[PDB]
């Protein structure tokens, strides 16, 4: 079926540049306009700019005229956004949205991508620190000190609270007897039981 | 976050709960008690930048204090009348000596 | 991170905060807001300079801090502990400075004498 | 009190002498020799004669909103132009004048002999 | 004790020393000139 | 530009209910409006475009209406899959602008949270820190505040309010409230408490020794 | 201590000023003599 | 303080002047 | 009225209050009774010996017997340090020194000139 | 920047009711929040600042709370003067940003509109135009749609939906729906109708001849 | 009492420049920062910039750094905003808000002004055209073809619907027997009765 | 308001829309979207030019319109009614053009003859 | 809004609801019926910009039609071989005449 | 009827006419040169 | 069409050439 | 008709011009 | 029909001749002299010999997806190299040759006489 | 099979179909029967007079009696305009004109050269 | 009408081209004669 | 003490210098 597939999450140091790819499949790539939409500040969707894949010309939102540069590789059917001198404000989820070629159907986006999450920060993949919470019965499991977002904290291999940030590390406060913390960021797997 | 600066026994002391790290200026001497640093005598004009490091109430809040002392034992009170008179009579005597030299040759 | 620079010219003490070049900066002395329209006309801040006239060591010495417009005074890290003794027409010079003064006086005197002697012949 | 509002704070860190009038009033006028020497400057209740070693001498009054303070007379002898007339100083100064007149007398003797 | 005034007095003393030396040198140079 | 706004950021309705979502525009956008559906996992689909036209593959349970500056998206017969965030976009003048989006959350029975206090872990005191946690759990609706107490005195520093979105099998909210304190700060006091108001203040506490 | 330094210092100031006066009056009389010769 | 060394530097320069003078004399006479 | 008359010579300092030409004499320094019984009290003046900048420096009060310091008209705040064989050189005294030295120097120069002329 | 949002653009509560208004921040704004009151006539006053401190002269019926990114303004004992638009502003980092604002509207006493149709004025036909008007009036609540009909056929062109805010003595909404048509377009048809749905479709019509 | 008073409504042709005045009264003018807030797009409040009256220095919102220039006349205690090359987007109500001088109390605005409404348009003060609406009883009164906003349409000297805009003229559809239309824009006063 | 410019070079007809210089423009022929990736390779639009090759008067003549990116085709006012007959190697010239051609041929011939005559002597 | 353009009797007609205002190019002749304008014969290559003005359906929506006719009675079919031969023989004859002139002088 | 080909035939006729005039001029000039 | 005037212009130029020639002759002989 | 007139006139003018130029060369001799 | 899918649309506004094959098929191959002259170009079902006056002469076939169309033979006489041998034309041509040979004979007579 | 043989002279045009060397002859132009009863039908050929570009120009059908046009193998689409005393000049005919004129011109030039040489 | 113009026009083309051939052969023979003389 | 030593040493060096310069001028004669 018609499908747009995006690169994947990226951790980029501030002041650098990152190039994002949206590989189009299942349709004639050059017969449709591709738009870029940024979802930052919680849920705020903003339209960044569109690229005409057949001609290569691009139109931009005046807000993002200096932050993005749209390029298209017609051979591999992939679209590109490059984010220039990205600051902490550029941490968001960037979407690629297909729309029509001509002015009659190019203002609505029929096919969307999954979206790539950029985390503009200066931090390193610290291994996680784990704490048991003891007073069926409520039993807790704190996970601390891991910078990259992905983490899976199950119970015995429940409300897996979303990660938060007060210092430059994430923290997942799983709840529920062994707690299992898988850390695909720094490749750490730690198990611990709850004994008061 | 203001790093305390103490003056006792006429020697100035920069005092903070975490170890003091010198940045620029007066190196000082590490007292037998860590996290305390005496900048020498108060009258020697201690001048330096010092970073103390976050306490329990303020975790990971580094502070930087630039102590600047100007208490001059080498200060002299200029009297412009006296300085001008001295310099003018200097110039006059020098001109007189030059005139004597010109008369000699 | 740029150090505070303090310059003393007799009674006047001038403090400059070059850490924030762009925005307008504001001053605070011992957690009391200093500068701007107030009763004391001795103190006035323009650009990054705080000009304290008739400086009083017992009164106007302590902690000084600069912060730009749009920042709270509480979230400040770089502090200046200015404790300075000040008098009128007071200047600091050491033994080597006055030695240079007298030596250069001798040098200019001798140069004038030699120039006069050479011009005579 | 007895209307003696004038006090002094001395032994400051910086060499000076400051006279304090015990009045929180507007236009506290200090008088000298029976006439006002100047009305109070704004927001400052203290008159500062200056540094300690100037040796102020005179008779000073004070008047705030109320009647005049009973005047306080201050005598100061931070003497600056002081020398000791001990044996060493006088002997050295007289040695110096003796040698000076001796050399100038030798010079004028030579000048008059050759001229 | 305050060192501010006595230091300036010392500076004036040195100025007077150098004045006196220069004047003595002037007097002897012109005395030699008068002899010659 | 043409800034697009929505009347409410969230609304609640039970299964089988008919729900409308509003969208307003700064100017008249001449029926150039599109409605999008963002599922919580991140995927987003176009529902209707040009204010009425269903997009091929989108069920006809969704409908659109409106003219001028006032628009509407009417969902009929809310199922479980229909819980997502819904956005409206203009197509009148460049740049295209979206609205804030409205999150749908199903309704349930008004329960009360199960406040659970926890002392800092033994490894944490040896590590030098102390994070006292609260586990408010399953407390429909979403109106809830966590007030922290230390030996009868309030403390609003070091708080981390981490919330979970609606569960797909109870439609319940879960809360975590953590206070980040040092080992020295932990031993200085003995009574630690956090309070919950489900809409009276629920109380649970632990003592250091 | 330092006060004695001040006393001797100002005494030296006065007496060296006095020596300077002696020098300048000597300069005056000798200048008159040289001008008479020249 | 400036210390009495501030007296001393001028006396030092005039020592060096005088010793140059007497050395010039000792070189002029005999030697 | 007339201010107090004070004279200092060397280390000793003498004070007198012309406010009352004839009356009982009582002296107070820093609002404590000083004088009477070395330091003593004169029938009209105050005899102060071994004056010190720290020991005796403050307000001075002259008043008749059976009275309080506030009845005394003017306080006398005196401060000084004293050195042996010390005096204040006035501008006039300096001027007399100048004139004496210039006169003696010129006179002896002329005398030696006339002496060596023959 | 730090974008500030509010949960709902409007809320309704009757006199004497206690009402809360929420405000959320993109980042943690460290309790640097202020609440403003904008009266409908245009004047705006600062209610509370630094999340709790009442501003001198503001009645203590208003209260503030909140920490981190979630804030609240609680009005107690709503009077008639209390109906205004309320904004929340950040003070953490420059630029200062406001939110959308929440409009308070007191609650009815559900009524029904009085749909009134009008033919174009005689001077308008001589002028060459025809503006057929609808006068939906006093129809609490604010949910209402004007559907226009010409001789049994719908017409969505030339519509002007002009609404009035709450009256201060009945708290009632009034509607005007005008269709701008030419004199020639007017005579081509005879049956003109506009429909109203107070929440079934209310019908009223006039005929040209 | 402490009060900020603003100039008044202004009609400015597109591409021109308009200077706005906020005369401060009842307090020490130089002891407080004055902020400027723009309310456009219905109700959207935006902070434009602040001026330090004592020094004359100004700080701007990066959005409005080119659109506004803040000047202060300390003698008459008046503040000024000048809007440069104003387009149709600059039609709003501009507020002047007083705040503290120092960083401790300059982020909240204690005293606000009334606000000046700018209408950036290209149109002229057309006289109004009036129509009677006939089928107690509902009777209408249409007012058309007047460009400047102010107008007072009473009955016999009622829901005075707010003015709207489909073409470059305003229109007030008063409702309720004579209708009285006062037009302080073009100085027109027209009365008409309702007879079917 | 700037007029449409149409240039014909044999079979090829090129239309240019200079009304919108900044944005990318799009074309429409008789309310059918024309240009971009389509079956017909005769038609291609770059910048503001629409290049129609193998132009057919019966087929490709009618209404043409340009609009920029971000505008609807319906809100267009300036239309071009291009009805042109086209053949291969067809060119338009009038009597005066060929008269100029023959006159300038005579002129260059006479100039060459006079130059040769003058260079001979 | 496309302004109709009609071709009848071999003379092209720009027809609209409202009176046609000429802007540039072919002035034409105002027909006895207003709002109708004949641009002359179709074969005379009418070229012009014309503004017609909105109807009852489209109030105040002015349209601009730029009619461009290229049906050339003056078109000639060039044959590059023949043109090149003619020009080459022209040059050859001109060179021959120049050679004769050079021989004469 | 189509005017495209006949017009080019006319153009070729005129080109041939300038050809013929130039050739006749060449022949007459060379005949005069041969006489002289 | 180009019309037979396209024949005519070349004939016209050669008339003018011939009439210049005959005028030159009539001026050369007698006159 | 008209082009035929052009060719007949061309023939007669060519004859006349050749004769005139030859006779002018004869007389100039 | 009888498999005569080949038709012609003529009398167009622009001088040309176009042959239409009555087939909406892919790779409709036209044959000439028993062999294919070219397979169908994309999306175009019509073969265009060109302008009318080229006078195409030959035998043409057509084959779409189905079997070959029964071939249509076209003869064309848009004659271009045509003149009328009427009395006026022949008389003018012979007059022209007579005058041309007369002038060249006079020229060669002069050349041979003088040489 | 063998294509139709067609010959045109001046205004008249003659057509013949060699598909059937001997058979009944029936002619149809534009799918209507033409020929037989000036325009007539020959035992083998078609005699066409006063041919016109508009009156007679289209497909031509040759078939024996008792048959339909689709049985006839190939249609013959003919178009032409005819002028009196008109013919097609081939490249060969043009070439013979060139050779004839160049030969006669050179021969007469040489003859006059020899004639006027003596 | 125009067809007759085409007929006479192409006839003029052929027969004036023939005149041009006569002219060029005349040029050839006279060139040979002149080269023999020169 | 020390400054007094300075003034005595200045006196003696001035005497030594004046005598030395005068006697050098005598010997150079
Ligand atoms: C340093 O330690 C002392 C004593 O424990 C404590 O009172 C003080 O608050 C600490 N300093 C800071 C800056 O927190
Ligand atoms: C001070 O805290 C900082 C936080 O960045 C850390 O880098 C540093 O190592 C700490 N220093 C000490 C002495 O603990
Ligand atoms: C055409 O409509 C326009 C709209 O501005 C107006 O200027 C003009 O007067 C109208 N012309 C006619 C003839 O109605």
């Amino acid at each position: 079926e018609v499908q747009l597939q995006q690169s994947g999450p990226e951790l980029v140091k501030p002041g650098a540049s990152m190039k994002i790819s949206c590989k189009a499949s299942g349709y004639s790539f050059t017969g449709y306009t591709m738009n870029w939409v940024k979802q930052s500040h919680g849920k705020n969707l903003e339209w960044m700019g569109l690229i005409n894949p057949y001609k290569g010309v691009s139109t931009y939102n005046q807000k993002f005229k200096d932050k993005a540069t749209l390029t298209v590789d017609k051979s591999s059917s992939t679209a590109y956004m490059e984010l220039l001198s990205l600051t902490s404000e550029d941490s968001a989820v960037y979407y690629c949205a297909r729309s029509g070629y001509y002015g009659d159907s190019d203002w609505y986006f029929d096919v969307w991508g999954q979206g790539t999450t950029l985390t503009v920060f200066s931090a390193k993949t610290t291994p996680p620190s784990v704490y048991p919470l003891a007073p069926m019965v409520t039993l807790g499991c704190l996970v601390k000190g891991y910078f990259p977002e992905p983490v899976t904290v199950t119970w015995n291999s429940v409300h897996t609270f979303p990660a938060v940030l007060k210092s430059d590390l994430y923290t997942l406060s799983s709840s529920v007897v062994t707690c299992n913390v898988a850390h695909p960021a720094s490749s750490t797997t730690v198990d611990k039981k709850i004994v008061p | 976050f203001k790093i305390p600066i103490e003056e006792l026994e006429d020697r100035v002391f920069v005092n903070c709960n975490t170890s003091i790290t010198w940045v620029e200026g007066t190196v000082g001497t590490l007292l037998s008690d860590i996290t305390r640093l005496d900048l020498g005598k108060r009258i020697l004009d201690p001048r330096g930048i010092y970073r103390c490091n976050g306490t329990d109430i303020y975790k990971d809040k580094e502070s930087t204090v630039q102590v600047h002392y100007r208490m001059c034992q080498s200060c002299v009170e200029l009297d412009p009348a006296t300085v001008a008179g001295i310099i003018v009579t200097d110039v006059i005597a020098t001109l007189l000596l030059a005139l004597g030299v010109f008369c000699f040759a | 991170q740029t150090p505070y620079k303090v310059s003393i010219s007799g009674t006047t003490v001038i403090l400059t905060c070059p850490q924030y070049p762009g925005s307008e900066i504001l001053w605070q002395h011992n957690d009391k807001n200093i500068g701007g329209d107030e009763d004391d006309k001795n103190i006035g801040s323009d650009e990054d300079h705080l000009s304290l006239k008739e400086f009083s060591e017992l009164e106007q010495s302590g902690y000084y801090v600069c912060y730009p417009r749009g920042s709270k005074p509480e979230d400040a890290n770089f502090y200046l502990y200015l404790r300075a003794r000040v008098c009128e027409n007071c200047m600091e010079m050491d033994v080597m400075s006055v030695a240079t003064i007298v030596i250069v006086d001798i040098c200019i005197t001798g140069g004038l004498l030699l120039l006069v002697y050479y011009w005579s012949k | 009190k007895g209307n003696h509002l004038v006090k002094v704070y001395d032994y400051q860190e910086d060499g000076s002498v400051l006279l304090t009038c015990d009045a929180e009033a507007k236009n506290i006028t200090w008088f000298k020799d029976g006439k006002m020497i100047g009305f109070l400057t704004e927001d400052k209740k203290k008159w500062n004669l200056g540094s300690n070693a100037k040796d102020p001498r005179g008779m000073y009054q004070c008047k705030g909103s109320q009647n005049k303070s009973k005047p306080l007379q201050v005598y100061y002898r931070m003497c600056q132009n002081c020398i000791e007339l001990n044996a060493a100083t006088i002997s050295g100064f007289l040695f110096a004048e003796i040698v000076s007149i001796f050399v100038l007398a030798v010079g004028v003797y030579f000048i008059a002999g050759q001229d | 004790v305050h060192t501010e005034k006595v230091n300036m007095m010392s500076l004036t003393v040195l100025g007077l020393r150098m004045l006196f030396a220069k004047t003595v040198a002037v007097n002897f140079l012109l005395t030699a000139k008068l002899f010659f | 530009d043409i800034q697009m706004t929505q009347t409410t950021s969230s609304l609640s309705a039970s299964l089988g209910d008919r729900v409308t979502i509003s969208c307003r525009a700064s100017q008249d956008i001449r029926n150039y409006l599109n409605w999008y559906q963002q599922k919580p996992d991140g995927t987003v689909k176009l529902l209707i475009y040009y204010t009425s036209r269903l997009h091929s593959g989108v069920p006809s349970k969704f409908s659109g209406s409106g003219s001028g500056t006032d628009y509407s998206l009417t969902i009929s017969n809310l199922e479980q899959e229909d819980i997502a965030t819904y956005f409206c976009q203009q197509g009148n003048t460049l740049p295209w602008t979206f609205a804030g989006g409205t999150k749908l959350e199903i309704k349930r029975a008004d329960a009360a949270p199960t406040v659970s206090i926890f002392p800092p872990a033994s490894e944490q005191l040896t590590s030098g820190g102390a994070s006292v946690v609260c586990f408010l759990n399953n407390f429909y609706p979403k109106s809830i505040n966590s007030k922290w107490k230390i030996d009868g005195s309030e403390r609003q520093n070091g708080v981390l309010n981490s919330w979970t979105d609606q569960d797909s099998k109870d439609s319940t909210y879960s809360m975590s409230s953590t206070l980040t304190l040092t080992k020295n700060e932990y031993e200085r006091h003995n009574s630690y408490t956090c309070e919950a108001t489900h809409k009276s203040p629920i109380v649970k506490s632990f003592n250091r020794s | 201590d330092t006060l004695l330094l001040q006393l001797t210092n100002t005494s030296a100031y006065y007496m060296y000023l006095l020596l300077l006066l002696k020098s300048v009056v000597y300069f005056a009389i000798i200048t008159c003599c040289l001008l008479r010769r020249t | 303080l400036l210390d009495p060394k501030l007296c001393y530097l001028l006396d030092g320069i005039l020592f060096i002047y005088g010793v140059i003078l007497t050395a010039l004399f000792l070189r002029v006479k005999f030697s």
